[PDB]
């Protein structure tokens, strides 16, 4: 074939295997109906009367709003990178991927930041934030966020592709731009307050043994199983487009067969940083006792 | 449409909830301790280290301390008991000299169970002050342990004899999946009670904030 | 209770005078305070209004953007700060006391006042200026309003006051029929929207002087042109 | 000897106990048989007050029907304006456990009380547009359970200690106790008429008494555990007592004995709170189950349910003009009911 | 204790000497008073919104 193509005007070139329309709709089928199961419920029934309640709740807005739209992605990809529906639609349907993962990811930073100020600062002013605080900072965090990503809405993605139609923030381009960027962030940043507060916290907790361990030790285990859940959803797809930017600078895309691998490789792990909003309702919720 | 005296009126009852928020966030950022113990239990001193209702106040690393102690209220405990459900903790004093002068310590020791399974204070911790040990020491010396407990085994020591108690009195909870007990031995003249409770109010208060965000 | 207003004096067209009213014997935070204003020779004429908390100022059009009214409840003192004096503000200002909820009395206490000498609303009708009556008999004073008092609650918003000769304005009534603490049974108020009365029974010395009605309906309040009682 | 009285006693308590029976010719259900039910009674809430930030503990309503004065143990007492929701006064007080509250049937005065063992009268109406705490009414050596007024002048208490009192209010002094019982005294009805009083104790007992004489009138038993209510009937001829059996009972005084017997199966908590309605033919009665239930006072049935609590229903009352019920809880709320 | 048994006696004999009358009579009693006092009772007889001061 013949995969070079022009996007934006930037060089880029983009693969179309069968395999993706073969393996990620088996995985993003039970992504979805896991999400809607879970998250629906987490949104009928909050997890609205304390701040970590509202907090729980707008992560939970944000995951149900990434699962709605993943049915669109699974028939972009059951037709081979085929869009059958046009071009502002599937501007707002990247939009709303991006806003949402970005959404979910600061959310769970800004619970893992209460718990760290809950137990190693119990006297701290922070753990006594009314509900009005809550919601205007939540609000604010929403706002940041869109901010953030309306430049989707902005940019044109909608590209001809031969025969077909290809929508996507994800084209193998010469082209390192505020997405990408943004895209290592919401990882590598998130990932380091996350950890340091959780181990801030499980020091703390271990300096204390006043014979309560039976449930020390489950926090701690909740804890941990929130950091490895985070860790192992989106590491992935990052360190593939780490390899993509290496190969980029250093073999510009002429030759570009040599991407083709990766490519498949990034897709398929994309799949993970979707399947993080079906197990944050069984890590973060279902694990109170209700 | 209101009136230009009702709308004045609805100022001043947005003042007076202004006023009354404040007062609430003031109030929650207070511990609350109910002291409880038995007659010439030694709680005296712990009032000193740290005709109704009697209401100290004390600070201690910038935490403010609410005492109330009930003692002097001889009625029937079960009608004003449930007015102090969600104090923070309860402090209970036991003097140790009490075990071979008139089964003072069965009658403590009752009052303990009373308490400590009450229906009100399921989720309440206790900080178990033992009184008196310098006189438990030279009466242990000169009298046995088993007047108070006749099926007591061991040395006739002040560290078994202590460790006895400590322990009979803590089996006395039901509860040892909810609650906890944090018993420290006293005596008249002392200067780490203070950091006990200190201490045992900050395990609380991190164990109720940990319950709040769900991690239990 | 104490109401005590300084500032007054001479003043040439143009300038500008800070007025003051210390406060003492109430809790001077709780209570909403007014600016009122008699010329040498004429009735009451209502100026400034600051409630308590400082968060509603009101001004009556002839003074507003010229006038403007302040508060310091720690130093329990009220302050107007009046600028581009005209001769129309040649007047004795006193600042008067009100509170406001249910069962209230507002306009209750009136300060002593001092003087200032410079070199769509509801009109309140006091028909009668003057009535000549002996003590021992019956006296009836009428006011009208251009549209009714009575609002929707139940409440018709109308004030007498006394102010007797030498002396600040008095309460007698509120709210059309509830007597002010202090005052004698003698005196009675009744009526319907736009038509009160105030009955004075028993006539007695010290009851003469000038009555006024005032409403509170709406701002800015407005009084009547005072019947005049003398013996 | 103390084996002679003690056979007195059994023997008046005998005698007693024969005279009741002679009296019980009919059941107050046999005759209430004939009359047509209340109905379904659907009463709906119109308003919810939301200051306290506590448990409320206690509530009392003005003779006016439009203000309402409540106490909860963050201190704070509120007289709240019902028609608009307005706070009209907030109080606070020198000691947050308070237990009981009063309105002065002249809108003048306001009495609160509980474990500090006093009484508090604090002035509404003042030149210097504050309240005030006019009188500190001290003498009880146990907690204060209930205060009603008689007039601004005359005040009756009921404490931990087995003892009623009544207190002048200028003097600061009780002129007449009342010291029959055995057990606390939680509740306190005076009679429409000011000259009986009826209280119940933790004893399973209550007493009718005289407040001029000073003297136990009558006593009446039939509960199994301690009274936490007590109201009048409207005409003052009877009452109806709340107990922890989750019971409430209905008295006759001139028959001198119990007339009715409220309660149901599936209730099996205390009862908290009694009151009735105009005419009396409803009996309010909030119990612990974090509910309200309404009960019909000539046939034992129950008529309604006024459900919207959260937590235990402490109080309640019905205004004079019989037009709405308020209800207050150890959640931070009261509701207003019609 | 001789006292306070004397006390109870005494009582005991103010209780036991008082007129009572037939519950029957008291129960048409209360019966009249509650059919007497049903029209002004709000509670029995929901008020118009127009005329209830909570709406
Ligand atoms: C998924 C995706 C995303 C994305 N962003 N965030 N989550 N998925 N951007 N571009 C594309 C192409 C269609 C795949």
């Amino acid at each position: 074939s013949d995969h070079f193509l022009v996007i934006n005007g930037k060089n880029c070139c983009v693969f179309r295997d069968e395999n993706i329309a073969k393996v990620l709709p088996p995985v993003l089928g039970l992504e979805f109906v896991f999400g809607l199961l879970g998250n629906g419920l987490a949104l009928w029934i909050f997890c609205s009367w304390k701040s970590s309640r509202i907090f729980l709740f707008n992560l939970a807005v944000a995951d149900f709003l990434l699962i709605i739209c993943l049915p669109f992605l699974t028939d972009n990809y059951v037709h081979n990178w085929d869009w059958r529906f046009g071009g502002i639609p599937c501007r707002v349907m990247l939009f709303m991927l991006a806003m949402n993962k970005q959404g979910s990811i600061i959310f769970l930073t800004v619970v893992a930041v209460a718990r760290y100020f809950r137990v190693v600062h119990p006297h701290h002013f922070l753990n006594k934030i009314s509900n009005r605080t809550a919601a205007i900072i939540s609000c604010f965090l929403w706002g940041l966020t869109i901010g953030l990503t309306v430049h989707l809405l902005y940019t044109n993605m909608m590209t001809k592709n031969g025969e077909a139609y290809l929508c996507s923030s994800f084209s193998i381009c010469y082209n390192f731009r505020w997405h990408d960027a943004m895209f290592l962030l919401e990882f590598f940043l998130p990932l380091a307050i996350i950890l340091f507060c959780s181990g801030r916290i499980i020091w703390s907790l271990r300096q204390r043994q006043m014979d309560r361990h039976a449930k020390i030790k489950r926090a701690i285990n909740f804890i941990m199983v929130v950091a490895i859940v985070f860790i192992i959803c989106f590491l992935p797809s990052v360190a593939v487009r780490i390899r993509i930017f290496w190969l980029l600078y250093k073999y510009n895309v002429r030759n570009c067969d040599i991407y083709s691998s990766v490519d498949l490789a990034f897709f398929t792990t994309l799949s993970f940083t979707y399947m993080n909003s079906m197990l944050d309702p069984v890590v973060y919720y279902f694990s109170s006792p209700s | 449409t209101l009136s230009a005296e009702d709308k004045a009126a609805v100022e001043r009852s947005k003042m007076i909830d202004r006023n009354l928020r404040e007062d609430g966030e003031k109030a929650a950022r207070e511990v609350k301790l109910l002291l409880l113990g038995a007659g010439e239990s030694g709680k005296s001193t712990i009032v000193k280290q740290m005709t109704g209702i009697v209401e100290t106040h004390f600070t201690f690393k910038d935490l403010h301390f609410k005492m109330f102690d009930v003692g002097a209220q001889r009625s029937e405990r079960k009608k004003w008991i449930h007015c102090f459900e969600g104090v923070t903790a309860i402090i209970f004093c036991v003097a140790l000299s009490d075990y071979d002068l008139v089964n003072r310590m069965h009658e403590s020791m009752k009052l303990f169970d009373s308490i400590c399974n009450n229906k009100w204070f399921t989720d309440t911790s206790i900080i178990l002050f033992l009184n008196k040990k310098d006189l438990f020491e030279e009466k242990i010396k000169k009298s046995p342990l088993t007047i108070c407990y006749p099926e007591y085994a061991g040395s006739n020591t002040y560290e078994e004899a202590a460790a006895y108690i400590q322990c009979q009195f803590e089996d006395l909870n039901k509860r040892k999946d909810t609650k906890e007990i944090y018993t420290h031995f006293t005596c008249s003249t002392d200067t780490k009670n203070v950091q006990f409770v200190f201490d045992a109010v900050t395990d609380v208060i991190i164990k109720n904030n940990l319950k709040d965000c769900g991690l239990f | 209770v104490q109401l005590v207003e300084s500032g007054g004096g001479l003043v040439q067209p143009g300038g500008s005078r800070k007025l003051s009213c210390s406060a003492s014997g109430f809790a001077f935070s709780s209570f909403g305070m007014h600016w009122v204003r008699q010329a040498p020779e004429k009735g009451l004429e209502w100026v400034a209004y600051i409630s308590s908390g400082s968060g509603t100022i009101y001004y009556a059009d002839t003074v507003k953007g010229r006038f403007t009214i302040s508060r310091d409840d720690p130093k329990n003192t009220l302050f107007l700060q009046m600028t581009s004096l005209r001769s129309e503000d040649t007047a004795m200002y006193y600042c008067v006391r009100s509170i406001y909820y249910y069962g209230s009395s507002p306009f209750d206490f009136w300060g002593q006042g001092t003087t200032l000498t410079v070199s769509s609303d509801i009109v309140m009708t006091q028909a009668t200026s003057s009535v000549p009556v002996t003590p021992g008999e019956s006296v009836s004073i009428s006011c009208r309003s251009s549209k009714s008092l009575l609002h929707s609650n139940g409440n018709t918003y109308l004030y007498w006051f006394l102010q007797r000769p030498g002396q600040s304005p008095q309460l007698l009534i509120y709210r059309m029929s509830n007597l002010a603490s202090g005052v004698p049974d003698r005196f009675s108020g009744s009526g319907s929207g736009t038509a009160f009365t105030l009955t004075i029974s028993r006539l007695e010395a010290e009851d003469v002087g000038v009555y006024y009605c005032m409403q509170h309906l709406e701002y800015p309040l407005t009084f009547g042109a005072g019947t005049k009682l003398e013996l | 000897e103390l084996d002679q009285l003690r056979q007195e006693a059994e023997q008046l308590k005998n005698q007693i106990r024969d005279a009741r029976k002679a009296c019980a010719d009919a059941t107050l259900s046999q005759i209430t048989n004939n009359i047509d039910p209340v109905g379904r009674i659907q009463m709906r809430t119109r308003r919810t007050l939301r200051g306290h930030l506590a448990k409320i503990y206690a509530m009392h309503w003005g003779t006016d029907s439009r203000l309402l004065v409540s106490a909860s143990q963050d201190g704070k007492l509120i007289i709240w304006d019902s028609y608009t929701t307005n706070k009209v006064h907030a109080i606070p007080l020198r000691s947050s456990w308070v237990m009981t509250c009063a309105y002065a049937p002249s809108g003048n005065y306001v009495a609160c009380g509980g474990l500090d063992n006093i009484c508090s009268i604090y002035n509404l109406k003042t030149r210097e547009g504050n309240v005030r705490v006019s009188r500190e009414l001290a003498g009880h050596t146990g907690y204060l359970s209930c205060c009603r007024f008689l007039d601004d002048n005359q005040i009756v208490t009921s404490s931990g200690d087995t003892t009623c009192a009544l207190w002048d209010i200028e003097t600061g002094q009780q002129t007449t106790t009342f010291t029959g019982h055995t057990g606390d005294v939680m509740s306190l009805s005076l009679a429409p008429d000011t000259r009986l009083f009826v209280s119940g104790a933790c004893d399973a007992s209550a007493k009718l008494w005289d407040v001029r004489e000073g003297m136990c009138r009558q006593t009446f038993t039939g509960h199994e555990s301690d009274i936490n209510a007590i109201c009048f009937f409207p005409n003052g001829n009877a009452f109806a007592t709340g107990s922890d059996d989750a019971t409430c009972r209905l008295f006759d005084l001139r028959a001198d004995q119990e007339l009715m017997t409220y309660s149901h199966d599936n209730i099996i908590c205390g009862i908290t709170s009694v009151s009735f309605s105009k005419s009396g033919r409803l009996l309010l009665a909030g119990y612990d189950d974090f509910n309200c239930n309404v009960w019909d006072a000539l046939k034992a049935d129950r008529a309604g349910v006024l459900a919207g609590h959260d937590n235990r229903v402490s109080c309640l009352g019905v205004t004079d003009d019989g037009m709405a019920v308020a209800t207050g809880s150890w959640d931070s709320f009261l509701k207003i009911w019609n | 204790s001789i006292a306070q048994a004397r006390k109870l006696v005494e009582q005991l004999k103010m209780e036991a000497n008082i007129d009572r009358i037939k519950v029957s009579k008291a129960a048409a009693d209360l019966m009249a008073y509650c059919e007497a006092h049903a029209k002004e009772d709000p509670l029995l007889t929901p008020v118009p919104a127009s005329e209830n001061p909570f709406r």
